[PDB]
This record gives C-alpha cells, structure tokens and sequence, in this order.
C-alpha cells in the first residue's frame, strides 16, 4: 500500500528486491515472523531520487500491528539510518513481533532520504489472537526488566495532569471574578488597577515560585532515581558490508522495449550470449515487485505474493536451452493482470520511459545467473 | 493651434533610429560581432560605444540643460488656454516616453535574450550588450528625465513639490544601471550561465515594477487637466 | 567562440578533446555532417565547477545554422543529459544537418552543469544551398509523418491571434465609450455606477462564460484529435559507457614548467621514462585544444582547425628514440601563436596559475601513448 501511486520508473529503477522470503504467514501474538532477502541498488538510479546516503531500513505495515524487534542489512544490526552504495547488492533480515490481531499486507521498505519511500512486496499476513496479551520486556544495563508497553506511563501522565491542573489552578483563581465585560470596561473610562491588588500579587509571585521550586526539586529528584542515563543513540552507520556477487556468466543486450497503450504486457527484444558452461534457460524477470516466470523453466516455491507472481507470465519466443558459446537474439513477453494492476502501465505519465529489471537464468542442474536490465521503454498505441 | 504633430517626431525619431540600429547590428550581428578579440570589432562595435556614451551625456546635458533655464518663470499668470497647449505636449513628451522605453525594456531586452541563447559571450559588450544597455537604457532615461522636467518648468500643479509617482517612474530607469547590469555580475559564483530565474536579475524586475508608477503620473498628469480649467465644458455637457 | 574570454586554466584542465574527426568541410543544404572524437574528464577538475554529475552534449554554433539530428556518447543516443565520470574518457559522436547557408564555426561542447559551458576546438564548416530547401520530416508512433520546420504553425498562430482578439474585443468594448478623463472626474465628486450598467454586466458574463466555454471545448477538441499524447520525455542518463583504455607504457614526470610574461611559449622539464618494449618518440603536447607537434615526429591528417594546429610548435631538447627501460629528463617547448591568440596567456590573471595536457607518444611502427601531465605552471618576467 502505497506503490502503485507513485511513479512507474520509480519504482523500476530504484532498488530490487529479490530472494524474498518470510519464515510464517499465520502468527500468533507474540510470536515472531521473520522476513529475508536481497537488493540491489540499481546503478541508474533516477535523479529525483538522493542518493541513498542516509536511507533507513524500514518495515510498510498499518502501524505497530507489529513491532520491529530486530532488523539487519549485511551481519549487522541496523537501528539507525544506514549508507547504501548505488550498483551493490546487500542482504537484510527484518524479525516481527506480532501486536495486533488482523490482517496485515507487510511490506520492507526503504527510507531513501530526499524523496521517497521505496516500497517492496507487499505480503499478506494474519495475526491471530489478543492484543492484552502483547508483552515488550526490555532488560536495561541498570538492573531493571520493563515492559516497553506500559513503561513509564503512569509517570508520564501524572506530570502532565499535575502540570495542567497548575494551569487551570491559575485560571480557576482569577475566574472566581468576573472576567470580561465589567473588566473591560473598568480599562476603558478610568484606570484598572484597581481589578488586581495585594491579595493577586502575593499569589502571582506564590505561583511563579513554587512553579520555578517544583520544576528544580523535581529534576533532581528525577536525577535522585534514574541515575544512570544516555543520550538518543543516533547517527548513519556507514560501512554496510555488501554481497559478493560472482560476475554473471550471460550477457544480455536489450534492442527495442516496448508496451502496449491499454495493454498488460511489456515486449522486449534481447540478445542472451551465453559465456561460461553449461546450456542455459531464461526462467524469470523481475521489474517492479512484479515477477513473471517461464514456468517450462521455473517455479516459485517461496509463496511469492499471489498477485505479483505471474506463474507462466514470462514467454520467450525461443527457450531452450541456449548452448555455451551459443548467442541468440530472442523475443520475450512479460504480460500479466499485476501490470495494469500496480500501474506499471503508468509509465505513460512518466517523465521518463525507461526500464530496469533482473533477469534469472538457469542451467541445466539448476544453479542460476541474474543479470540486470534496462534499456528506454517505447509506448505504441497504433 | 493645440497640439501639433510636434508629436509625428516623438514617434518617429526612435522609430527610424531603432530601425536603423536594427539593420545596423543585422548586417554586422554576424561579420565582426562574433569574435570580440578581432579588430573589426574595435571598430564597428567598441568604437561605437564610446561615440554613443559621449553622445548621450552631451545630448542631456543639453537637453535638460535648455529646459532648466527656459523654465517658465512668471508661471503665476498664464493663460488656461496654454495651460492646456502646454498640457498637450507634455503629453507628447510621455508618448515619447512610453515609446522610448519600449524599445529599452522591451524590444533590446528581449532581444538580448535570443542573442545569449545562440552565442556564448565574449564579452560583457555583445553587439546587444553595446546596444540593449548603453544606447537604448540611457536614451528613455534621457527622455524619462526630460518629460519630468518640462512638466516641473512648464505647468503649474506640477511646479509645485515633487511628484512622488513621476520622480519613481524616471527615476526607475536610472536605477537599472547595476540592476540589470547585476545580470551577469551576479550570476557568476553559484552559476555563472545567465539564468533569469537567478537572484542577480532580481533588481531589474524590481525596477522594471518602477515603470508602474506611470498609472499614478498619468493620474496626476489628468488632475493637473482638470485644474487648468479644462474638463467642465463637454464633461458637465454629458 | 566564447572560448578565448573564458578562465584559461579552467579550459585547461577541464574536458581534454582529441581524435577530433569531421566528415566534411563543406556540405549541402539538408545534407549531413558528422562529428566524432574522444573526451577526457581531467582528473584534477577544478572546485568552482561544479562535477559533471549533470552534463549535455551540445554543439557550440550560432544557433540552428544546423540542427542535431543525432548525438552518442559511448554507443548510446543521448538526448538528455548525462552523468559523466571524472577520469574518464569517453567517444562521441555528433550528427549535423545543415540548414542555414553560410561559414560556421562549429565546435562539440559540454553542458558542464554548476556553472560553465566547456566549449571544445571549434572547426569552420561551409554550408552551400537555400534555407527554403531545408526539410525536417519526422514519422510520429502515431501514423503521421510531419516537418518540424512548420509542424504546428498554423495552429499556434490561429490560437494566439483568437485570444489576442478577444482581448482587444474587451477593451475594444469599452472603449467606444470615451476612456479617462470624464469616467475618472465622475468617480471623484458623487458616484461612479452610472459609469457601468446592464448592457455592460450582461457583455461582462457573456465574456466570462463564452471565455470558460471556449477553452474546455477547445481542450476537448484538442484531446478528440490528437488523443494519444506523452509527456516530455526528461531525465539525466546515468550508466554512460566509458571507453577502456590500456594502461600507457610511458609515465612522465614534471619538474618546474613556465612562461614567458609577453609571450607566446611555455617551457616544461619533464622526466620521460619508457617502460614497455618499443624506441619511444614525443610526438604532440595537447593543451587547451590547442595541439603542439613534433613534426620531425608527428603530422596531423585529420584537417584539425588551422588557428589551432601548431605544425612544428613543440621542440623537444633531445627528441631521438627513448629506448625502452630508458627514462631520461628532457626540456620541451610549447610554442605558437595560438598560445595568445587562444589567450592561454591569460593564465596570469587566474587565480590558480596549474595547466593540464595529455602528451601523445610514439613507436617505431607508429603506434601511440597518451600520458597525461599537470602541474603548476610558474611565470617568469625578470
């Protein structure tokens, strides 16, 4: 929720999400669900778009129907904003917490600084059970165990309503009088100050002291419990190790890419050359969320979410295998309803018609290559 | 009797100069005007600079200078029917005011405007350069001044204070040395390339706005009518 | 031209242009001409511009005198702007149709982003014939097959004229009335209103409506013909293909280099040593497109522009074959008109007095080395 509206080359050539995965898709309260994966930052990421300098690694969901209790980019824990490297690929772990029973389309999302939240797949998944039954216990290097739940609460509300009786305690005392109409107009013909006298000015600086008294008191008597205390932990974690990737063994070079006006599929033209072997197959492209499968070649098993897994979406005009050695120049077509349905068909209102994808190739014992796409994507409505 | 065609010079005179002038840069816009650093340059177009600088300070200084002492002095009894002759040219030096200053603010400015998008300057003195602001700017400045002065000298209303509206209006000009020579000046540190979105070129607009003050002139300009006897006879006859 | 007035060190060590090559001198009406070479962002590039993160391949003439039919850098087509990469070096390629007869001065230059046009060697190329020859047809994806020199006129025309009317029918309207000084005397003692009535705010609405009308039947009208439409198509190309160089075999040192107050020669001690396997000769100093050759060494052939070719403008102190493992210092001069008709003498008045070249080495068998060289550059008066 929350793609779909926004740009169709955007969200093409921003960052690939591939290699998804998510450990349940029924949970209990308080049960953990974990999601895996890759990206890719694509190399030609859009201007509009600041560099992912400072970028956070974020989770799209309704709000706290689940909380993040952990979440890592390469080994490494990621609470803060994080630098992310245009053309790298990096693999992150998000671990939830379920809080709210529902059903809930979670998605991993990147905040990508200047403009733009980059939203993944979204999948569906089902909280069942009490929210009353929602623990968040936090061990604290000084002793104590909380719930993040309730935590500080009482205290919380105690000094605001304290504070806001204070409030009203000054306006109630000066509203035993009448207040506008005889006041006003004792100003207006004649002097006031006969409106607050002696008995008001003793109480004025009885409030202004004991106010400046019970602020300090109550500071040090906060400082008195609660010795122990840090600042916010915050500030971009630079050095996010990225993934090793083995350089690919099939170029491929993408002549002519085309759409259909009112249509629901992409044409594309490529010469696949098939370098290193072991005769090779086209099984997959994956472009904006939306992944479209030769299912001759592959099939997901992952439960990829139903509505952008397009089962035998992807057609190759010629797919088999493709010799080592051996190049080819071949016609395929991605076509399924999720084109029209995410809006990737909202190319035509870009300013910008060009693609970016990845492309999965598979030998023959199964072990796969990924290139990467794109290429200017070229409208026809005639 | 009136108002003459006094008037036919003031529309004319910009009209065959301008005209001329556009030929004149038409003919050598290319051929010298190109490459600053050859010396059919410094001939046909730097050398023409320094004859209109000269031209145009000797000119006001005459121009205003012969107005300032034929100043009318005993303004304090003439006629209504000359303080509506008079009122008519003064009207006529406005045309040529308002004339004048189109060509400036217009015509050369705009026109500067194509000539930077098809050359990339040599110098702060472009063929438009030589002509946009030293010669069209300084000549409506000088007819600016001059209307002013006429009406101070010539017309009673107007011989009285100074017109807030009117010194703005001529005044405007005269301030838009550096604000639009502030054009490429400015823009030169964050983004040398001529922009006019730029901050630098934000004072010619401001003092572009300054030609506004002509609706508050033409407004006393009418009263100053109305006040020598005029406006009672057809009006009340309506 | 525009080059000359332009910072002499910032036209040194900016974009390097060489292999410069152009079709033709001299070229008919609607004819092509096509321009190709090779560029090097320097290394150094200088602070107060701003990286070419942004940059656009243009052409430096007096406007359409040509138009561009088509321009590549790498092997890619390059409309918009692009993201070229200090340090690198890349090939265009610019294609010319000629349209205004005449003698031109075309140069290849770069859209250098924050601040600065990069103008490159400009060659004069003749064109012969009548501007009311030219033809730009372009094949639209919808059917129809237009000239761009005409395309839409009419239109545009007619639109502006109607408008333009119905501007001055409203004032026109009321100024058969008379204008100011009765309508401004009325205003003043007692009430104006007798000024407008009925038959004015009846014309009034019937403006106002007709106006509304107008516009949504004409917009609606134009969507009826004319009812597939994109938007302009925008947006910097990132993943410009850079050329890969070999890693030269000769490596060049610069100890001290100067010029002359008034004076039209810069004099430089460099430390030639060859490494790689054939007698080595110096054969051109490349500088701010200015060229300077040995020709006791090196001959152009490729008609670069006279003004800039400096025949035998490079003596070297000892110029004989550097034998490989051989590495010797050398004193070398640069010298030629060029160097203060080009105004590189107005390096003086520059506050960052370092000039940049590329160095052009041959073989035996005539094959070459590009090392490049920058330094400060030091006057010398006394």
């Amino acid at each position: 929720h929350g793609e779909k509206s926004q740009a169709a080359f955007m969200r093409m050539r921003t960052i690939h999400w591939y290699d998804l995965s998510w450990s349940k898709e029924k949970v209990k309260i308080n049960e953990t669900v974990e999601i895996k994966g890759k990206f890719h930052v694509f190399e030609g990421w859009p201007e509009t778009v600041d560099e992912p300098d400072v970028a956070f690694l974020n989770v799209g969901m309704p709000g706290p129907v689940f909380i993040r209790k952990e979440s890592y980019i390469g080994g490494q824990l990621v609470p803060r904003s994080v630098r992310l490297e245009i053309g790298k690929t990096y693999d992150f772990r998000v671990v939830l917490k379920a809080r709210r029973p529902g059903d809930w389309h979670v998605h991993t999302m990147m905040n990508v600084q200047g403009g733009g939240p980059i939203i993944g797949p979204g999948k569906w998944i089902t909280v069942e059970g009490s929210m009353s039954e929602f623990r968040n216990p936090v061990t604290t290097l000084t002793g104590q165990t909380v719930d993040l739940e309730n935590y500080n609460e009482g205290n919380t509300y105690f000094w605001h309503a304290f504070w806001f009786a204070i409030g009203v305690a000054w306006i109630g005392y000066w509203s035993r009088r009448p207040i506008f109409i005889p006041r006003l107009l004792m100003v207006d013909a004649g002097r006031a100050d006969e409106l607050v006298s002696a008995t008001d000015r003793k109480v004025a600086m009885g409030f202004l002291a004991a106010t400046i008294l019970i602020v300090v008191m109550a500071m040090s008597s906060a400082n008195s419990k609660y010795p122990i205390t840090i600042p916010l932990q915050a500030g971009t974690m630079r050095g996010m190790k990225p993934l090793e990737l083995p350089a690919p063994t099939v170029s491929v070079k993408v002549e002519d890419a085309t759409y259909r006006v009112p249509g629901r599929a992409m044409r594309m033209k490529l010469t696949i050359t098939n370098h290193g072997n072991s005769p090779i197959r086209l099984g997959e492209f994956y472009t904006a969320s939306v992944r479209f499968l030769d299912s001759d070649v592959y099939k997901d098993t992952t439960g990829y979410p139903e509505d952008l897994l397009a089962e035998d979406g992807l057609s190759v005009s010629d797919n088999s295998p493709l010799a080592p050695g051996e190049t080819r120049t071949v016609d395929v077509t991605a076509s399924d309803a999720a084109w029209e349905v995410y809006r990737l068909s909202d190319i035509i209102y870009d300013p910008d018609s060009r693609f970016a994808g990845l492309l999965f190739f598979f030998d023959a014992t199964g072990n796969r290559q990924v290139v990467q796409i794109d290429a200017p994507l070229i409208p026809s409505f005639m | 009797l009136l108002d003459k065609k006094w008037l036919t010079f003031a529309l004319a005179i910009y009209t065959v100069f301008y005209l001329w002038v556009r030929w004149y840069e038409g003919v050598y816009g290319w051929s010298a005007g190109l490459d600053s650093f050859a010396p059919e340059f410094e001939t046909y177009w730097m050398n023409f600079l320094y004859t209109e600088i000269v031209l145009e300070i000797v000119t006001a200084s005459i121009l205003w200078g012969y107005l300032w002492k034929t100043r009318d002095r005993n303004l304090a009894a003439l006629t209504p029917r000359e303080e509506l002759r008079r009122n008519f040219t003064h009207l006529v030096w406005l045309v040529a005011y308002a004339w004048a200053i189109y060509w400036g603010a217009s015509y050369f400015t705009e026109q500067d405007g194509t000539w930077h998008q098809t050359i990339v300057r040599d110098t702060d003195f472009t063929p438009s350069h030589i002509i946009e602001f030293y010669l069209s700017y300084p000549i409506y400045i000088i007819t600016g001044f001059a209307a002013f002065i006429y009406a101070k000298t010539r017309l009673p209303f107007f011989a009285k204070g100074i017109s807030l509206p009117y010194l703005v209006l001529v005044v405007g000009p005269f301030m838009i040395l550096p604000n639009v020579g502030l054009n490429e000046w400015g823009h030169t540190f964050w983004f040398m390339e001529e922009l006019f979105v730029a901050p630098l070129h934000y004072g010619f607009v401001i003092f572009g706005w300054l030609a506004l003050a002509v609706m508050g002139t033409l407004t006393q300009t009418f009263y100053s009518f109305a006040q020598g006897g005029l406006g009672q006879s057809l009006c009340e006859a309506v």
